[PDB]
């Protein structure tokens, strides 16, 4: 009965921390590269793909929140 | 005793001389805090290889704090550190506890739980009646402090025609009389006619004495005073924790001489022994750091020792 | 019985809510940087703006999964 | 009745607070980057006060589902 | 008696506490920029003075969210 | 039992409390702006003096809010 | 009998004990700040006085809705 | 019995832990500006010490509220 | 019934969310250096990659553990 | 029995003792920090930093009261 | 009951998430150092690298602690 | 009574959890500093081991808390 | 009642991890202090290895007392 509510707010808090995660990451990864961009502007593209590693993080939140909801 | 004083400014002239107080009231502070007596008689073997040390009169160094020290300091020293083992053994009689407890064994100590033909005035366990009655005395050694810290600076103010100083003095002890009036009465039992008319009238000194010194700061400060004045709580702490840690150490050096006295108990002994003299060394440097550092803010904020 | 519902209502907004502190800080330290470049630049906006609009996936994430089971509430 | 009701007041209370906490620690370093950029230039007006409102998604994201969950009872 | 309303009390108290959170977190760094702004000239006074002022609409929406909640209980 | 007063207290003070915290995170650096200000300036004091006693409607509202809950008490 | 004292006592110290905090993370920089300036001035003593005197105003808050809460007690 | 005996106990701990929380945070800015001026300085040792020691009224105002709890037990 | 899932739910959730918390606040800092490293020279580009690359063996043990905690029920 | 009262004025006593522990540690560290380098690059201020060093102790040193009176009320 | 077992899980896995917290925050600044190191010397890596393999035994000690009271379990 | 002797448990981990994170801060910030001073100087050795020795006292008091209280079990 | 059991291992969690976070929070600027010293020295290998494995006493008193109540379990 309550088990239900239960993980649900258990799959809501650890996707909330793995955003928290992510969020920091990204801040402080793109303050650099925006910085970084104004004479990178030819290295533009390998500072994105430098940028968007830690969406996996979030990624694997989801895969977890998904597979406790089809738990239900 | 005036070196401390003398480490800090220097007084203006025609103003108030405060050594002596210190003499006074410092060891007290020590005795109140530490009251071990074989500490004391440890601190006592010290001041001896001190006095060794200025008979003969060369005089102290050490490389690792680039100290540089000369016997007649050390004989001020060895004075002092006389006083402070005077008292310390005069208020550990009543604190009797010393290395932990001794009330298992001795059966002459005479306690409600353990019998005996020699009573012990304070107990440690007992902390319902006990507490209540250092804690009151406590907090009166602090308000007759800061009575007489406030009075000297009013006697100041009256003396050099600094009178709106002493209009700002009498302030404060009617905000004073005022603000312990109402927390007493708060905290205390009914029928306070006689209270509230002293909370009345401390009000209202408060009041004239502010339109006195009209230009509008000291309102806040008074909170700021009252604080000081319950700073004086911290001398029961530092001795209960002292008298605590002593307490489970005797109760470690118990539990081992109750298991395995038979051959137990030397181990247990001379661990509690070590562990005794190295804690004490290290907690006591802060304790005898403390008192020394209340005196110093509290008395000389107040009376008007920051002008030069 | 119930007594889940408040229960499903508190993880959704406690998801959401660290959803939108991690993108504030995001946000937070890309700001600075692209206002100074910006600033310096006074032509080059709309890379910073691109880059610094990215971060909104976060929260896009926290709605959908709030929104697919508040509606199986 | 029920306990879950307040169990919902919580809830979009946890949410809203969050999402303020997140746009608040976005404009402190945004606003401050924006006045100083400002107080330089004083005509990078527009691109400092839009950065500083962006961060306004989060918030109103936050009292959409607010709403919309407090709606729902 | 119902737990419920005390739930609604937390639930209000947290949200504008943490909303005050954000605001004062904003204006930690607003103030200083503007206060070193108009120490540096003077002119600026009115722009430093909205820039700090208009994060407001944080304990706005506080205040709103628990004049409703007020107002549900 | 009566539970429901400690919630309501609980709240209150937990309001009361976080808001102390936002206006103080807020208070120090504009202190510390302000006196810095007022160090090199002499003349400053007013502005220094009136945007360090600005963010004291947080707590402003904490009281109120809690004054309001009370009287529903 | 009714256990709500011992809540009603937990909100009083959480509102008295966070507003600590709240002062203290303000006197640290205020004091910081002050102090620096007198290590040279000596003439502005008074100014530093006030200036780390006035944030104290939040223990006062806290005590007073502590001491509210002991007379509902 | 009664558990509110733990609830109070719970209470005073969390006040005055986070008092002295706070007290420190507020003597550890102190402190290091402090020292760094007396050991050039050497002068103004009292006034430094008179700076340090001042924010001890929150910890002492908190030791004594949570012993009038204690003894209202 | 069922009482136990919920809670160990929770439990692997909350283990994961660190897991990213602390791999997140590790990435930051690494991948800063990194592309400060890279801004200058594009031959470190191997190192700075296995530099970021390696702390994730911490969210790895945290989905181990989660499987098995799943596999558990 | 309500014997869980135990338990919970223990775990109450312990955020006590933790949260003064935490906040004389930090105390601690910025003094330290600070004095350390006064300290080696004079060798002759020792006493004012090891005296600020000790300031910070008596905060978790009233800090254990709470918690020893009230396993004195257990 | 299950709930023992539920209780230990989130007990393990509160364990286990902030070890890695623990370790992610070591771990930003001392690879960090390492990667500011190799980069501007090019011949530091072993060192580098052994002194950020150094922490990782807080992780190892969170996971033998959760495969031993699992097999209590 | 097992469930007091788990509730006291959890009381003296959590004491001495705050107590080795107190004294971790202490003694990143010291001896980050101290190895500075090492390595600039070679002969103040004893004075960083004694600074970096003396905060341990607050891991010793949790401990010895901790264990008092396993006394009392 | 396996609850005693449930809480002494949650217990056990707080302790180790909360000491854990505490050495990883000492081991960073550790750390990043040695590394510095010895990307010019390599001679200070031995200072700056105690240094660091100094701090690990705390990790290794909370796995004793966690052992402890384990077998107390």
């Amino acid at each position: 009965g309550l088990d239900r509510g239960l993980i649900a707010v258990g799959m809501g808090l650890a996707v909330g921390l793995a955003a928290l995660g992510t969020g920091v990451a990204q801040a402080r990864i793109g303050a650099a590269g925006v910085g970084a961009i104004a004479e990178d502007r030819s290295n533009f593209g390998t500072a994105l793909i430098f940028l968007l590693l830690p969406e996996t993080l979030v990624i694997f939140g989801l895969l977890i929140a998904f597979i406790l909801n089809g738990r239900l | 005793f005036e070196l401390l004083v003398s480490f800090l400014n220097t007084p203006k002239y025609g103003t108030f001389d405060p050594t002596p107080v210190v003499p006074v009231f410092f060891p007290f502070w020590f005795g109140m805090i530490v009251g071990d007596i074989g500490y004391a008689l440890l601190f006592y073997l010290v001041g001896r290889w001190l006095s060794g040390y200025v008979k003969r009169n060369e005089p102290l160094v050490i490389d690792l704090f680039a100290l540089k020290l000369k016997p007649q300091v050390i004989g001020k020293l060895v004075h002092i550190l006389n006083w402070m083992v005077f008292w310390t053994v005069v208020w550990g009689v009543i604190y009797g506890e010393f290395f932990g407890t001794f009330l298992e064994h001795l059966g002459v100590f005479g306690t409600p739980e353990h019998p005996g033909l020699i009573p012990i005035l304070i107990h440690r366990i007992d902390t319902a009646k006990t507490a209540n009655l250092l804690i009151l005395l406590s907090v009166a050694f602090g308000v007759v402090l800061v009575f007489f810290g406030l009075a000297l600076r009013a006697y100041l103010g009256l003396k050099h025609r600094h009178m709106a100083h002493f209009w700002e003095g009498v302030g404060y002890l009617g905000g004073l009389v005022g603000v312990l009036a109402l927390a007493a009465s708060y905290l205390g039992n009914l029928q306070a006619g006689w209270l509230q008319g002293l909370m009345y009238l401390g009000f209202g000194v408060f009041l004239l004495a502010v339109l006195m010194s009209r230009i509008w700061l000291m309102i806040p400060e008074i909170f700021t005073q009252a604080g000081h004045i319950l700073s004086h709580i911290r001398i029961y702490a530092v001795g209960a924790a002292g008298g605590i840690l002593a307490g489970l150490l005797t109760d470690v050096g118990f539990a081992l001489a109750e298991r395995l006295g038979l051959l137990g108990v030397l181990l247990g002994l001379l661990v509690a022994g070590v562990l005794h003299l190295l804690i004490l060394l290290l907690t006591t440097l802060g304790h005898m750091l403390q008192p020394i550092r209340l005196l110093w803010v509290e008395f000389f904020t107040k009376f008007g020792f920051y002008e030069e």
